[PDB]
């Protein structure tokens, strides 16, 4: 048996328990990473455009719940139908010492002025999927629609180039007045 | 030196005899387990397949050696199964003794002249073919044999007859022999063949009756080693096996009948050789029951891939390629006077370093592998004319691909920009044409070799040359989500960027030195930069355009235009003047795909170098605004106070009792049925409309008691994944859950779930969620939503079947159609399908939303 | 798998406060106060110790 | 509407469901028995013998007016759900507050849980799986389900609690993409090991 | 948790099979090949066979047999079965007079 | 008065291929790249001797 | 026959390889229920979540 | 009771004299057999009285080029 | 399987016919063959028996 | 203001002239000479540079563009995507056809006049102007009965109901308890098969014109529009008020058999467009026009595949790899007469550059020096 050490590099797949799949886009140094006045530095930063389109409230609620859980010490029960109504974790989170809104004040690690807004920070449980880029990438030293695309653009030479010239090109001698291969 | 045409026909005996390398006479194969070389069917000057080179004069070792044909002198003629019906259709349409087509002079004259008007359409020529057939088949008085009464033919599978006369009122059936038939087709002159389905030169009728059987080459009959003999060879063995017996019986004594039996047997065998799956012909099987698959069963029966990551820091036409992938994929570059130094340094760097190489091809053609040996003595007096396979360099032409490949925009030419790590980097605005996102999507990478191919891709398939989609008159490559949000914040009424922000961040684009940055519009509150002016620092100095923004609606529609028949006090109707952004805000209306009003204009007026620039610099512009200012969604963005809650509660109760009154009325048979639909359908239809009405109303209530000036709402109203249809579902209610149309009924014999009373047709009972994703779904609602949620899974995934198939059909129908140089769409058989394409001849990728030159726009351009 | 030596986000020593943490809570003492009595400021560093699993007490009993 | 029939299934493949029988408004057996359940007094088998939990297949469930919660127990409710959160299966139980999400998203996440990386076998270094994975520093999901503890997912998790921030930085997280703290990675977070065993049989 | 076999090394598991209840009559829908049909799977020691009693649109009413399809009338099969008198077959179908009249 | 895209691509490719197999390039002297870009720069100066004979 | 997942009855996919990719995976795989229908033709009434 | 004629979806059908026929077939550099074709059975052809040999000049309103003239041969 | 058993199958078959007549009569309602009442699961046991 | 247009018609295509005339005239700012010259020069620049480049392959791109939105595409019955499939694949009777019958210049502005038409085309059998049916006692046999509502809003009455006896196999007469009775003392027609009587006797009724069902009316901009639940174009024209210059019907073939081929093409385009637009997505009309032209070519509308366009002649090779087609490629090739080409798949199967794209260009270069 052979083991292979695998560090979460560029391209690996990550996904929370809310069908929020994503690929690591860039690994940014903690220094450039923005920090909250409380001292918190993000582990994973998700684009805010992947929330209102989809309708996954459970992920946000889970963030708040993980924040409360981290502060209080309770593991928090999120069992379906019978878990703390979100507004209670929101109302407890503050008395623990944090804005109800799940957001805090974050400072830009690059320039330095704090962003003129609040930043929703939470603790959501992400799962690493077995889709590692290490086993996806490979190179070599194209069917119907793939023909039709080159046709649409009009790249004939490119077609031949890909489907024949780089395989089994065979040369035969045709008679001019006969039509039969010589 | 390439193929102009191919002209099919029928082989003459002479051809088969001349194109043969040797006459095959010995019915045997190899034999056996040692020494596979005979003198009839195997390599007797015919073809090579074993590691032994001997052949027919041409020597030509087993490696590379086009097979040679052979022949078989058939002891007797044999009807070709493929022509059987045609031969029949010919025989009873023409005259025996004569050779005429049993048509009057007049008929021929006007028929041929009706045959030239159809000389290209294969489908419409058969109508007249069979019509002619039947018109001749009815006659018995041909104009070229004093008429001698023609005994109608019979057929099948390969036998012919003629119900002749000799007695009187009799109708005996004289049998028909291949010799007779063939010699009877040899009388039909070249003049009559065109009136049929034959040729005087290409396809003579007599050739339909095989006199010589062409033997396939050794190369076409390869032996499938474990040896599993080839089927063709075996059946051939049987054919010669009978052929020789026949010839040997003809040369000796002739009891006639014997020769007839053997003749018909030979006929069977050839018939099987032509087609084993024939009709009326017992399939010649191998000793196992497994049928032999002959001829009719024979013609029948540099890239890379990886994950993708975003990169708004590379050019829109550029592609990020992992340097490891760049070190595997190589390009053929012939050493010339301009790259002599480069390539020598490349090959000297070996397969290592970064700008190295893996192979070298000298002019003789021998490939040299740079691995072993060393890059030392290899990289010597290369001289011009060699060829280096260097690793991928920044800028090389490369095709980027993401399956499924719907439109053409799925394969685009990119410029390699070699980077570490292990993913492909795609600039963000080029996501709509590929239909790619990120979650886990992987794409393909192609590396073309011949200079012609690379150029062609770089000239015609480059990203910048396809910002606009050919489907509709609009741009496909543009702002996605943050680009929209960033454009809004950058072009806002209150957009004042301190020097620190403007100065440091304009480096994400360019363009300043002198009369660009100037001069700080606002020093009122403080010396600062208006966002409109900063955005204005990109548009060229002559584009004046005006179009209403997304918010130019509701009672905020207004107007107050004023034509030229300068101050600034406007907001909605976006007004850009010579690069100066006077009024308006940037959103889905302003930038983004699909649209058709700004990005569209800068690509028509200034298409290649400018369009890419405006695109490239804008993303990085818009992005840094978003980034430096802070842009998020919290959980309180969808929260409504107690007041909105009580209001929604009262609304859902009202809708409930509305449905009950409908049910109580239905129970008592209080009729009131809808016109068209059935009574049971009336009840359902009325309820669905009643509840849908209430749903939209609840959502309308939700947009009031929620601050319309926070981040989330901006995105909804701006242009980054938005839709009021979903907003109602998140805050207010999801609504009625349906299954293929009707409500949720499929459950127990008397109800959906076991928590309701049998027959309960109430609102909650037939699947209606009252709560939204915020408040949370109840146990019932969660299940109902799951039943209704299965729809999207099934529907969206099923549509692929019909989409792909339908498209595959119409693709295989129109793939031949082109625009000829005379500006005409013609089918590949010279048939004018469309005099001037699209009526006007303007490419939809180049027209102003269907309009053949947007006249109102061109006129305005007078400054 | 034995407390992630140090921490992830807050990347300071934390392994050295494993035993006493667990053992202090293993008497009824609420972890959210036990942590406070030790060097546990921010929650990011706190999480690493809160939600740990110590699977190793299964894996060793093998090879 | 005009026939009365009585069916009895006692076969070998029926899928039933345990329910609290409710005669009138009072569900059979109360705190008297929960008190003993928490103790080593009555096991669950003893329960089914006593007559509180009843196995209803589809056919028998046809004659049942089930009450969701023990709060709406009128004198018509035949049976009572013990816990509706058990409606879904074992993988869907990994999702926190699933009733706050959309059906498709829940489907995705639930089916995606079978792709997570962690320890699923205490004996991995002796296992001979074709291809296996091992997440170095796994963690119990904060805000999880009561089910997760009974299933044994808490004893063998597959993932980590990432302190996530929501914003688009640098524009490298757009289109579902996600940005990661370098330091956290360099300190262990999200690291895992790949395993692949090759074999060789001395064929005779 | 167990529940799987170890064959040739690899851990093999039997995926539970959802079948339509054996030994039972089910009336199919309508107008695919001809109106209404009832369908009966029946099992006996390894082998499983099907028995349809399709009432096609003219009231013939046939029955399918495993050995060679070619359906036979319900009354043919009924009399070849063990019911002689018409009263036997008729009353065996149903004791309801109205239905008996059909 | 101009060329079509397809004709442009075709010509460029042709010239580049001519340059690959030898054949001195017209006015270029200080460069340092492949024959493709050579033909491309040559085209930017309109000195490519390749003419498109159109059937009309 | 148990190692190939093809029973005598003409049915196939009776036995699969116990999906072991993590803990949850195996447990879920042991509790998986499969129908024996057509992998291509659409069964709208068999796929919908029945009550 | 009126008639069809240039109505709902009906364009201006006209018949070509020998002159415009020859010239038209000369312009597009094509043979007689290469045109789209109509049938003598076509209602719009029998109404205008077209014979198997005529080339109908069709004038239709196009929402892109406005006015477009097509051409077709009457056959069976 | 024996000849005495015929007399029973008779009745059974009769009922099958009856059901049919009823559905064509508009007094049966098509059999929901997806309802789990008419659904039986073959577990490892019976599969191994049949094997 | 009378000269520029004329000599501008040479580079222009007539239509743009009408538009331009409209603008520079209807603008209260009448420019000088230079501005007009410059403007015409610019408009012409646009037109000359907007033309399609000869060498394009619009068949393939129109195909792709028309088949692309299909993936992103998930009483009146009506259709959606399957409609696109039905119209592209000919199909004699489209699933759920509809007619948008307009009225001429009199009933277009009168409700009482539109209603007459509506009830007159609706066509109602006996199973709709009823509620149920029952039997008799002993020898009474049977008898008619209800209902009565479908007479008190459509406007038919018991009279022409008595008329019905138009050579009927039986038919009686007895309008009593609102439920018209019908006693029939004869056979030689019916014996006891009261089931098969669903169609004939009850269905073989016709109270109206055309063989259609429900008809819903809807106004639209001071115009009354009649919506049909099916089609019978031939007999729809022979109805008082029906505007013969505007009746629209999605049911193809019928349009080709009544109006003609050009009208069939126009109907094809119109219908494709209407569907696409009523789905949200938009495709340029020129693609659809190409497909429609290619489809209505040959003198009759034919399906886009196998039994139509893909099924017709191209070259043998475009049917030689026609999926193992015994009775085709075997049939097509067994007829050895001629063979052309200059196709597309033939050239790629053979190893030749496709004649589309660049392939339709030929280079030339004098080699001195
Ligand atoms: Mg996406
Ligand atoms: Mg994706
Ligand atoms: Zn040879
Ligand atoms: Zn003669
Ligand atoms: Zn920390």
């Amino acid at each position: 048996t052979v083991r292979d050490l695998r560090i979460p590099e560029l391209g690996d797949k990550f996904a929370s328990r809310h069908g929020q799949k994503g690929v690591i886009g860039l690994i940014v140094p903690q220094e450039d990473m923005p920090w909250t006045e409380s001292g918190i530095v993000p582990d994973l930063i998700v684009n805010p455009h992947g929330i209102p389109s989809r309708m996954t409230v459970g992920q946000l609620i889970e963030a708040i719940g993980g924040k409360v859980a981290s502060l209080t010490g309770r593991r928090v029960d999120g069992t379906a139908f019978i878990g703390e109504p979100e507004e209670k974790l929101r109302k407890e989170l503050e008395e623990l010492g944090f804005k109800h809104s799940g957001r805090e004040i974050m400072y830009d690690g690059i320039t330095g002025r704090r962003l003129e807004a609040d930043i929703f920070i939470g603790v959501i449980y992400y799962q690493r999927l077995h889709h590692m880029v290490a086993d996806k990438m490979h190179a070599r030293s194209f069917g119907e629609m793939e023909r039709d695309v080159l046709i649409g653009h009009g790249a004939a030479m490119l077609l031949i180039e890909r489907l024949l010239e780089e395989s089994d090109k065979t040369e035969v001698w045709v008679c001019e007045s006969c039509g039969h291969l010589a | 030196k390439v193929i102009g045409s191919i002209e099919f026909g029928i082989l003459s005996p002479q051809e088969i005899r001349k194109m043969s390398a040797a006459e095959i006479t010995v019915p045997d194969t190899y034999d056996d387990d040692g020494y596979p070389i005979e003198g009839g069917l195997m390599d007797k000057r015919l073809g090579v397949i074993d590691p032994g080179l001997r052949c027919e004069t041409c020597g030509a070792r087993a490696g590379e050696c086009p097979g040679h044909f052979g022949h078989i002198e058939l002891a007797r003629p044999v009807i070709h199964v493929g022509f059987a019906k045609t031969i029949h259709r010919v025989l009873e349409s023409t005259c025996r003794e004569c050779g005429r087509i049993k048509l009057t002079d007049e008929e021929i004259e006007e028929y041929m002249q009706k045959f030239e008007v159809m000389g290209d359409r294969k489908g419409a020529v058969d109508k007249l073919i069979k019509e002619i057939h039947k018109k001749a088949k009815e006659r018995m008085v041909c104009p070229h044999c004093g008429a001698p009464q023609f005994p109608i033919k019979f057929e099948r599978p390969t036998i012919y007859w003629e119900l002749r006369k000799d007695e009187e009122g009799n109708e005996y059936k004289h049998r028909m022999m291949p010799s007779e038939v063939r010699d009877r087709l040899e009388k039909i002159p070249d003049k009559d063949l065109p009136l049929l389905g034959l040729h005087p030169e290409k396809s003579r009728p007599e050739w339909m009756v095989l006199t010589v059987l062409p033997v396939p080459p050794v190369t076409m009959r390869p032996s499938i080693t474990l040896r599993a003999e080839d089927d063709l060879t075996h059946k051939l063995v049987d054919i010669i096996r009978i052929n020789n017996r026949l010839k040997s019986n003809i040369e000796a004594g002739a009891p006639q009948l014997i020769i007839e039996d053997l003749w018909d047997l030979l006929q069977y065998h050839v018939t099987t050789y032509i087609n084993n799956e024939t009709s009326g012909v017992p399939p010649a099987k191998h000793k196992s029951g497994r049928p032999l698959k002959t001829l009719a069963q024979r013609l029948k029966g540099f890239s890379a891939r990886t994950v993708i990551s975003p990169d708004p820091m590379i050019s829109i036409n550029e592609v990020g390629v992992p340097l490891a992938v760049a070190m595997e994929l190589t390009v053929p570059e012939k050493v010339t006077e301009f790259n002599y130094e480069k390539l020598k340094q490349r090959v000297l760097n070996g397969p290592e370093k970064y700008p190295g190489a893996n192979y070298v091809i000298d002019p003789e053609g021998r490939r040299i592998r740079l691995m072993e040996s060393n890059r030392e003595l290899i990289a010597e007096k290369l001289d011009i004319g060699w060829t280096v396979e260097r690793h991928l360099e920044d800028g090389d032409v490369v095709l980027f691909n993401r399956q499924p490949s719907l439109h053409r925009m799925s394969i685009m030419a990119h410029r390699v920009r070699v980077m570490p790590y292990r993913t492909f980097r795609l600039n963000l605005p080029v996501c709509p044409p590929y239909n790619a996102d990120f979650d886990g999507d992987e794409m393909n990478l192609h590396v073309p070799q011949t200079e012609e191919a690379q150029a062609e891709a770089k000239i015609l398939m480059e990203v910048q040359n396809h910002i606009i989609s050919p489907r509709y008159g609009g741009p496909l490559i543009a702002g996605i989500q943050d680009h929209i949000s960033g454009g809004y914040l950058l072009t806002r009424e209150g957009a004042y960027f301190t020097r620190y922000e403007v100065e440091q961040m304009l480096m994400f684009a360019g363009m300043d030195v002198n009369e660009l940055p100037e001069p700080d519009k606002y020093e009122n509150g403080e010396p600062l930069w208006s966002g409109k002016t900063i955005f204005s620092l990109l548009l060229p100095d002559d584009l004046t355009i005006w179009y209403r923004n997304k918010l130019c609606d509701e009672p905020e529609r207004c107007e107050a235009l004023e034509k030229l028949i300068r101050k600034l006090a406007y907001d909605g109707f976006v007004y850009i003047q010579n690069g100066k952004l006077l009024s308006g805000a940037v959103d889905k209306k302003a930038y983004g795909r699909e649209d058709g009003k700004l990005l569209d204009i800068i690509v028509r007026e200034y298409g290649v170098e400018r369009a890419r620039q405006f695109l490239d610099q804008v993303t990085k512009l818009t992005i840094w605004v978003i980034t430096h200012k802070g842009f998020t969604t919290a959980i309180d963005d969808e929260d409504l106070p107690q007041e909105a809650i009580d209001r929604i509660h009262e609304i859902i109760r009202e809708a409930e009792e509305k449905v009950q009154r409908l049910i109580e009325a239905y129970k008592r048979g209080e009729l009131e049925p809808l016109p068209g639909k059935t009574l049971e359908e009336t009840l359902e239809s009325k309820i669905m409309a009643v509840l849908a009405e209430a749903r939209d109303n609840a959502g309308k209530v939700a947009e009031r008691y929620l601050g319309m000036n926070n981040h989330a709402v901006i995105m909804a109203k701006t242009g980054a994944r938005g839709k009021i249809l979903n907003i109602t579902q998140m805050a207010a209610m999801l609504g009625q859950q349906s299954i293929r149309g009707k409500r949720l009924y499929r459950g127990y014999r008397g109800r959906v779930l076991t928590h309701f009373k049998p027959g309960d047709l109430g609102a909650r009972a037939r699947g209606f969620v009252t709560n939204s994703y915020k408040s949370g779904l109840t146990p019932q609602e969660y299940f109902f939503h799951a039943m209704g949620g299965r729809e999207g899974l099934v529907d969206t995934a099923v549509r692929t079947a019909q989409s792909g198939y339908m498209q595959r059909r119409l693709i295989n129908a129109l793939q031949d159609l082109k625009v000829d140089y005379d500006g005409t769409v013609r089918d590949p058989t010279g048939i004018i399908v469309q005099f001037k394409y699209g009526e006007d001849g303007v490419d939809p990728m180049k027209s102003w939303q269907g309009k053949t030159v947007d006249v109102d726009r061109v006129i305005v351009r007078t400054l | 798998m034995i407390v992630p030596v140090r921490c992830f986000t807050c990347g300071k020593v934390l392994a050295d406060k494993y035993y006493e943490f667990k053992k202090r809570v293993e008497a009824g003492e609420d972890p959210g106060k036990v942590l406070d009595d030790l060097g546990v400021e921010r929650y990011c560093c706190r999480r690493t110790l809160l939600s740990h699993v110590e699977l190793i007490d299964q894996v060793m009993v093998y090879k | 509407e005009e026939v009365k029939e009585v069916y009895i299934n006692s076969d070998d493949g029926r899928v039933r469901r345990p329910l609290i029988v409710v005669e009138n408004g009072k569900p059979k057996l109360t705190r008297e028995h929960v008190e003993g359940i928490k103790n080593g007094t009555l096991t669950w088998s003893d329960l089914i013998r006593m007559g509180v939990i009843e196995y209803l297949d589809a056919e028998e469930e046809e004659n049942a007016y089930v009450a969701t919660w023990p709060w709406e127990v009128t004198e018509e409710h035949t049976h009572l759900e013990l816990m509706p959160a058990a409606i879904l299966g074992i993988p869907a139980s990994l999702v926190p507050y699933p009733e706050h999400n959309a059906a498709p998203r829940n489907t995705y996440g639930a089916g995606m849980a079978k792709q997570s990386l962690g320890l699923g076998w205490a004996n991995f270094r002796i296992r001979v799986d074709t291809r296996g994975h091992l997440m170095h520093y796994p963690q119990v999901p904060l805000v999880n389900s009561r089910i997760m503890k009974a299933v044994g997912f808490e004893d063998r998790p597959a993932g980590q609690n990432f302190v996530v921030a929501v914003l688009s930085y640098h524009g490298y997280n757009m289109e579902d993409a996600v940005i990661i703290n370098k330091a956290s990675i360099e300190r262990g977070l999200a690291r895992s090991t790949f395993f692949r065993t090759y074999e060789a049989e001395e064929k005779r | 948790p167990g529940g799987y076999f170890i064959i040739n090394g690899s851990e093999r598991v039997i995926v539970s099979i959802e079948d339509l209840a054996p030994n039972k009559t089910l009336v199919e829908r309508d107008e695919r090949q001809n109106k209404v049909v009832a369908k009966v799977f029946s099992y006996r020691h390894g082998y499983r066979a099907l028995i349809t009693v399709e009432r096609k649109k003219d009231g013939i009413l046939y029955v399918t047999i495993p050995n060679v399809p070619k359906p036979v009338k319900f009354v043919y099969v009924m009399r070849a079965l063990g019911l002689l008198t018409d009263k036997e077959i008729v009353e065996a179908v149903s004791d309801d007079p109205r239905i008996q009249q059909v | 008065f101009r060329y079509t895209r397809f004709e442009k691509a075709r010509i460029i490719g042709a010239r580049a291929l001519q340059i690959a197999m030898g054949a001195p390039v017209l006015i270029d002297v200080p460069e340092g790249i492949t024959p493709l870009q050579a033909a491309l720069l040559e085209f930017e100066k309109g000195v490519i001797p390749i003419t498109v004979i159109r059937p009309s | 026959a148990l190692a190939t997942g093809s029973w005598p009855g003409g049915r196939t996919g009776v036995s699969q390889l116990l999906d072991r990719t993590n803990y949850m995976s195996t447990l879920s795989h042991l509790r998986r229920v499969t129908s024996p229908l057509s992998r291509d033709q659409p069964h709208f009434e068999a796929r919908d979540l029945h009550g | 009771e009126f008639n069809i004629f240039d109505h709902v979806l009906v364009p201006e059908h006209r018949i070509l004299s020998e002159e415009e026929k020859e010239e038209l077939l000369k312009k597009y550099r094509i043979r007689i057999s290469q045109l789209p074709q109509i049938k003598a059975s076509d209602p719009a052809v029998v109404a205008l009285g077209a014979k198997p040999g005529d080339v109908i000049e069709i004038k239709r309103k196009s929402p892109t080029a406005g006015y477009y003239y097509y051409y077709r041969l009457v056959v069976e | 399987v024996d000849p005495e058993n015929r007399r029973a199958k008779a009745y059974y078959l009769g009922m099958m016919a009856l059901k049919v007549l009823e559905l064509s009569l508009g007094l049966r309602g098509e059999d929901d063959k997806d309802h789990y009442a008419n659904k039986r699961l073959k577990l490892a046991g019976d599969l191994l028996k049949d094997l | 203001i009378k000269s520029m247009v004329s000599k501008a018609e040479l580079p222009d295509n007539i239509k743009e002239e009408l538009y331009a005339k409209l603008i520079e005239y209807n603008e209260k700012y009448k420019l000088k000479k230079d501005e007009i010259q410059a403007i015409i020069d610019e408009t012409v620049r646009e037109y000359q540079k907007a033309l399609i480049e000869p060498g394009e392959a619009v068949g393939t791109v129109a195909a792709q563009s028309i088949g692309e939105p299909s993936t992103q595409m998930t009483i009146n019955v009506t259709l959606g995507l399957p409609r696109i499939i039905e119209i592209v694949d000919a199909r004699k009777n489209p699933s759920t056809p509809i007619m948008t019958v307009y009225l001429d210049e009199e009933h277009r502005y009168d409700r009482d006049k539109a209603l007459e038409v509506a009830r007159r085309i609706e066509g109602t059998t006996l199973e709709n102007l009823a509620r149920e049916e029952t039997i008799d006692i002993l020898n009474m046999e049977y008898v008619v009965e209800i209902d009565p509502e479908r007479l008190e809003k459509a406007g038919l009455d018991m009279e022409k109901v008595v008329r019905k006896l138009t050579g009927s196999f039986k038919s009686a007469e007895f309008e009593a308890e609102g439920y018209t009775l019908v006693v029939r003392p004869k056979k030689v027609t019916k014996l006891s098969d009261l089931r098969k009587i669903a169609e004939k006797v009850k269905k073989h009724r016709l109270k109206g014109l055309s063989g259609v069902g429900k008809t819903i009316i809807r106004k639209e901009g001071d115009e009354y529009v009649i919506y049909t639940e099916g089609s019978n174009f031939k007999q729809v024209l022979k109805v008082p008020g029906v505007d013969p210059t505007r009746t629209r019907t999605n049911n193809i073939w019928e349009i080709a058999e009544v109006l003609g081929i050009e009208a069939a093409r126009n109907a094809i385009i119109d219908e494709i467009v209407s569907t696409m637009r009523e789905q949200g997505l938009e495709v340029d009309v020129r693609h659809i026009m190409l497909v429609a032209d290619m489809m209505t070519l040959d003198g009759v509308i034919r399906p886009i595949g196998r039994h139509g366009i893909v099924g017709e002649k191209a070259s043998v090779l475009a049917r030689a790899a026609f999926e193992i087609t015994t009775q085709h490629l075997f049939a097509a090739a067994e007829r050895g007469e001629v063979d052309p080409l200059n196709g597309v798949v033939e050239n790629v199967l053979i190893g030749q550059p496709v004649p589309v794209g660049t392939g339709i260009v030929k280079l030339a270069m004098s080699l001195p020096l």
